[PDB]
RNA sequence: UAAGGUGAUAUGAACCGUUAUAACCGGCGAUUUCCGAAUGGGGAAACCCAGUGUGUUUCGACACACUAUCAUUAACUGAAUCCAUAGGUUAAUGAGGCGAACCGGGGGAACUGAAACAUCUAAGUACCCCGAGGAAAAGAAAUCAACCGAGAUUCCCCCAGUAGCGGCGAGCGAACGGGGAGCAGCCCAGAGCCUGAAUCAGUGUGUGUGUUAGUGGAAGCGUCUGGAAAGGCGCGCGAUACAGGGUGACAGCCCCGUACACAAAAAUGCACAUGCUGUGAGCUCGAUGAGUAGGGCGGGACACGUGGUAUCCUGUCUGAAUAUGGGGGGACCAUCCUCCAAGGCUAAAUACUCCUGACUGACCGAUAGUGAACCAGUACCGUGAGGGAAAGGCGAAAAG
RNA sequence: UGCUGUGAGGCAUGCUGGAGGUAUCAGAAGUGCGAAUGCUGACAUAAGUAACGAUAAAGCGGGUGAAAAGCCCGCUCGCCGGAAGACCAAGGGUUCCUGUCCAACGUUAAUCGGGGCAGGGUGAGUCGACCCCUAAGGCGAGGCCGAAAGGCGUAGUCGA
C-alpha cells in the first residue's frame, strides 16, 4: 500500500468541490519515494519508502532514532 | 430442443462444490448465511 | 463387576479382553445365523468389553 | 496383523441361493464384513478364526436400497460382501 | 417419594369401581396403576396362530389414574392419605390419621 | 434418588432389579471414527497418496507417535564479499476459525424531499471491510465561565425547536447555564534517602455466601344428579400453603405441587480472613513531550454550506517561542481572566441478548401467533446466490 | 320457529351440541365487508363436451383369472433394420431379477408394468478410476502491488 514508513501517512479521502460546489469523491495520496539512506553504525544502505515529510523528519532526528522506532513499532526495514 | 441444463458432475462440483465456496471470502459468507438459515445441505455434494 | 476387574493386573486384563472378543464374535455369529434365543447376551458382553478397556487406560494413564 | 482387529472384521454369514451354489459347487463361502476391511485382513481373519485354508478373497460393495416407511424416505446402510475361496482340501459343514 | 407402590392394597375412590378394594399388579410411568379385579374392560382379540392365541372377547384390566385410588387402611377400614418420615435413617411411609408406619 | 426399569414413532422378544453396582438426576473423569480454521502432500468436503522416528513379531506386515503456515525469541548454521548481513535448519511460545445484537476505526451510496433540479436533503443511514471487550468508547483541562465563579468522562431531563446555519428554500440545529444518575483519580519523560513499607497481580487455606442433584411439606366425609363428581344439598377441617397444573364435569382438604423449613461427596461464582511469591510506598531535590504550535494551499469535522468565521483533524509546502514562556476566551487588536498542547493507563452510571432460569400480560389461538403448534428452513422450485409451503383435536380409558 | 324495537338489533324457545358463558355500569380496541383484474381454501360453469401423444396393423386358438381387445403360450399377419439392432462414455441411482399385490399411479381395463411390499443381485495383478506425467487454466511459500478486503506472479503444487 502507499504508506509512509516514517510518519505513517496514508491515503486519505476528500472531495472536489467545483466552482458550482458539486461535491465529488477523491483521494489525497501521500507523496512517496523509494530511497536509500546511509546508516553509518550498520555501515549499510537501508531503503525506505517515505514521504517528503518523512525525509525532512529523518534529517531532523537522525536515521538511528528513526530505525529504532521501526524496530520498536515492530515493522520491517 | 437443446434446453438450458446439460448436467455434468465435474462441472457442478468445481463451480458450486464445498471446496469451491471455501476458496474465497464470498463463498465462506454463503456458507455462513446457509448455516445461519439452517439448511439440510449447504452445497451440492453427491 | 468393575471392582473385580480392578484388582487384576494389566496382562490378565489383556487375556480377558481377548477372551471377551472371541465370545462377542461367537455370539453375533450365532445371532447372525438366527440360532440365538437370548439376545440379552450381546449387550452383556458388548458392555463388559468397554469396562475392561476403560480400566486399561487409567492403568496406563496414571 | 493384530488379532484384536481380526475378531472385529467378520459380521455374518450371507445366506442366499447364489451363496449356497458357490459353497457347494466351487467350494466358496460368502460373508458380510465390516465396510472397511480389505482382502488381506479377510484372508487373515478366516484363516485364523475358522482355521481353514483360504485361497483368495474377492469382494464387492452393496449399496443399501432406498425404502419408504410411512411416507418417510430412508436409506438402508451400505455394506461389503466377500466371496471367499477355500482350497478343495477343507470341507466346512452345517451341524 | 412414590406414595402408591406394588402390592399395596388399595381402595378405589372414583369411577364405576368406586368403593371396591384390590391389589396392585404394577405401576406405569404416566401415573397409572393396574389393580386386581378392578376396571375390567371387554377387549376383542383377533386370533393369532403364531402365539396359538384363540380369538374372542377377553376381559382384561385397564389402567386407572393413581389420583383415583387411595391406599387402604386395614386398621380403620377407611381410605387414607400417605406421608413420609425418617425412621432409623431410612425413608418410610405412614398413614396420616393414626400416624402408624406401614 | 430408588421399586421399578432396558429414549421415541412402538407393540413385543430377550432380560436386569426390589434396601442398594437395575434404572434415573447432577459433579468430576475416560472414550471422542471421518469431514471441517484443517494443519504431513493433494483434493470434486466427509476422500486420494505419503515421509520420518520408535515398538514388535513366526518376519507378513502391523501398531503407535511426530511432520501446516505465520509472528516473536533462542541456538546452530551461513553467499555474493574480509568482517558482516541476507539466507538456511532445528527448538520453545503464541496466532489463524466460528458466533446474535451492542462497540470503536477504514471506506460509503442512491432512491426520496426540495411539489422540476445541480448546492442542500436523504445520511455519515444502508451496505462493505478491519479490531475489540463483557461492555466498548470517552476521560483528569493548553476545559468553560464572566471580574462572581465552576472543576475529568459517560448517561437522563431541561434550556430549545431558542441562538444560529440554509439555493436564508426545503430543511438542519446548538451551547452557556440548571436539576439528576454515577463519582476516583493516576503514571513515564530522574537522582538521592528509607527500602520489600500503600496498591495490585499470582496462589493456598479458613469460614461465610451463591450455583450445579435434591428432602420434608397442612387438612374431608355424607347425600342427590350422572357414564363418571371435583357440580347441588348437609355437617366439618387446613391455611406464613385459596401461585398454578392434573385426575371420568367446575377440588384449599385426591395427586403434583405452592408458603414455609432444609441439604453437597465433588466441581465451580464472590467475599474477607491469612500465608506466600512477583508488583513497588513514602519523602527530598530536579525536570516538564519539535518537524510540534502557528502559517500558506486543498479537503474534512464542529448546528455553523467560506461567510466577517473563531475552534479541531491533515494530503501537500513550511515553521516558532521553551514559565523573562506558550494556548484559549467565535474575525482581529490591546487590556483583564483563566489554562499548560505536541506522552500514556483508569472502575462506576451507558448500549445490547445467540444463550440459561423464574415470573407476568385489557398479547394470538391453527388463514391468527414465528416461515415453522405436525420429523420445517422439511417437501418442492432454481445451475447458482436464493426462494419456500401445506399439514392440530376419536374417547375418560384403545375398551381401535 | 315465535315475539318485540324507528334502525343496527334484543328476548324466548323446539331440534343439534356436550362445556363453557356472562347481567349491570365503566375501560381498551387487530370492532362490523360485496366489490379492491383483492389474498387462501372449497365448489361450480362450459360438459359427460374437446381430447386419450405419430395413419407401423392387426387376426384367431388356448392359459391364468372375479372380470382378458391390451397379460402369458402358440399360430399367421404387419413395421424397423447405417436402426425402431448391439456395446460404451456421459447423466441417472436399484429403474436389474424373482415372488406377491391392484387402492393411488399407467391418459381405458389391467390378472400386466419402469407402480406398491418383501427378498435376491454388481466377485478383477492384466477392463476403468485411482496412481506416474504434463496442456490450457487454477491455486500459489517467499516476493511485487494495493485505503481494508484484496490483485498479480516466482520456486513450487494441482489440472485430462
Ligand atoms: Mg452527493
Ligand atoms: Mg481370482
Ligand atoms: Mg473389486
Ligand atoms: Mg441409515
Ligand atoms: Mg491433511
Ligand atoms: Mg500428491
Ligand atoms: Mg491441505
Ligand atoms: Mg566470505
Ligand atoms: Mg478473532
Ligand atoms: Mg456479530
Ligand atoms: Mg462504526
Ligand atoms: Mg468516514
Ligand atoms: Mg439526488
Ligand atoms: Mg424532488
Ligand atoms: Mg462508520
Ligand atoms: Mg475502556
Ligand atoms: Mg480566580
Ligand atoms: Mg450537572
Ligand atoms: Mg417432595
Ligand atoms: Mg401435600
Ligand atoms: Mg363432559
Ligand atoms: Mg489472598
Ligand atoms: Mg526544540
Ligand atoms: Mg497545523
Ligand atoms: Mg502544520
Ligand atoms: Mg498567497
Ligand atoms: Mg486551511
Ligand atoms: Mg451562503
Ligand atoms: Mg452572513
Ligand atoms: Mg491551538
Ligand atoms: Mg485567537
Ligand atoms: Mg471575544
Ligand atoms: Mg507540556
Ligand atoms: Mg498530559
Ligand atoms: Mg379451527
Ligand atoms: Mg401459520
Ligand atoms: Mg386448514
Ligand atoms: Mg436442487
Ligand atoms: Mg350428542
Ligand atoms: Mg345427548
Ligand atoms: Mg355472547
Ligand atoms: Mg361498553
Ligand atoms: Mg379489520
Ligand atoms: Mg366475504
Ligand atoms: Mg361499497
Ligand atoms: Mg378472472
Ligand atoms: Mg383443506
Ligand atoms: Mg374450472
Ligand atoms: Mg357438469
Ligand atoms: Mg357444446
Ligand atoms: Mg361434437
Ligand atoms: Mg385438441
Ligand atoms: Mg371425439
Ligand atoms: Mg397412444
Ligand atoms: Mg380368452
Ligand atoms: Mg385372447
Ligand atoms: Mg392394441
Ligand atoms: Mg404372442
Ligand atoms: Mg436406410
Ligand atoms: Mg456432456
Ligand atoms: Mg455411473
Ligand atoms: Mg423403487
Ligand atoms: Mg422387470
Ligand atoms: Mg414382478
Ligand atoms: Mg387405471
Ligand atoms: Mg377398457
Ligand atoms: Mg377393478
Ligand atoms: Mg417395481
Ligand atoms: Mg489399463
Ligand atoms: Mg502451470
Ligand atoms: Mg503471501
Ligand atoms: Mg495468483
Ligand atoms: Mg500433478
Ligand atoms: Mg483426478
Ligand atoms: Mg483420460
Amino acid at each position: 500500500s502507499r504508506v509512509c514508513q516514517v510518519t505513517g501517512k496514508r491515503p486519505v479521502t476528500g472531495n472536489n468541490r467545483s466552482h458550482a460546489l458539486n461535491a465529488t469523491k477523491r483521494r489525497f495520496l501521500p507523496n512517496l519515494h523509494s530511497h536509500r539512506f546511509w546508516v553509518e553504525s550498520e555501515k549499510r544502505f537501508v531503503t525506505l519508502r517515505v514521504s517528503a515529510k518523512g525525509m525532512r523528519v529523518i534529517d531532523k532526528k537522525g536515521i538511528d532514532t528513526v530505525l529504532a522506532e521501526l524496530r520498536a513499532r515492530g515493522e520491517k526495514y | 430442443m437443446k434446453r438450458t441444463f446439460q448436467p455434468s458432475v465435474l462441472k457442478r462440483n468445481r463451480s458450486h462444490g464445498f471446496r469451491a465456496r471455501m476458496a474465497t471470502k464470498n463463498g465462506r459468507q454463503v456458507l455462513a448465511r446457509r448455516r445461519a438459515k439452517g439448511r439440510a445441505r449447504l452445497t451440492v455434494s453427491k | 463387576k468393575a471392582k473385580e476387574l480392578r484388582e487384576k493386573s494389566v496382562e490378565e486384563l489383556n487375556t480377558e479382553l481377548l477372551n471377551l472378543l472371541r465370545e462377542q464374535f461367537n455370539l453375533r455369529m450365532q445371532a447372525a445365523s438366527g440360532q440365538l434365543q437370548q439376545s440379552h447376551l450381546l449387550k452383556q458382553v458388548r458392555r463388559d468389553v468397554a469396562r475392561v478397556k476403560t480400566l486399561l487406560n487409567e492403568k496406563a494413564g496414571a | 496383523i493384530r488379532e484384536e482387529r481380526l475378531l472385529k472384521v467378520l459380521r455374518a454369514p450371507h445366506v442366499s441361493e447364489k451363496a449356497s451354489t458357490a459353497m457347494e459347487k466351487s467350494n466358496t463361502i460368502v460373508l458380510k464384513v465390516a465396510k472397511d476391511a480389505t482382502k488381506a485382513e479377510i484372508k487373515a481373519a478366516v484363516q485364523k478364526l475358522f482355521e481353514v485354508e483360504v485361497e483368495v478373497v474377492n469382494t464387492l460393495v452393496v449399496k443399501g436400497k432406498v425404502k419408504r416407511h410411512g411416507q418417510r424416505i430412508g436409506r438402508r446402510s451400505d455394506w461389503k460382501k466377500a466371496y471367499v475361496t477355500l482350497k478343495e482340501g477343507q470341507n466346512l459343514d452345517f451341524v | 417419594a412414590a406414595k402408591i407402590r406394588r402390592d399395596d392394597e388399595v381402595i378405589v375412590l372414583t369411577g364405576k369401581d368406586k368403593g371396591k378394594r384390590g391389589k396392585v399388579k404394577n405401576v406405569l410411568s404416566s401415573g397409572k396403576v393396574i389393580v386386581e379385579g378392578i376396571n375390567l374392560v371387554k377387549k376383542h382379540q383377533k386370533p393369532v396362530p403364531a402365539l396359538n392365541q384363540p380369538g374372542g372377547i377377553v376381559e382384561k384390566e385397564a389402567a386407572i389414574q393413581v389420583s383415583n385410588v387411595a391406599i387402604f387402611n386395614a386398621a380403620t377400614g377407611k381410605a387414607d392419605r400417605v406421608g413420609f418420615r425418617f425412621e432409623d435413617g431410612k425413608k418410610v411411609r405412614f398413614f396420616k390419621s393414626n400416624s402408624e408406619t406401614i
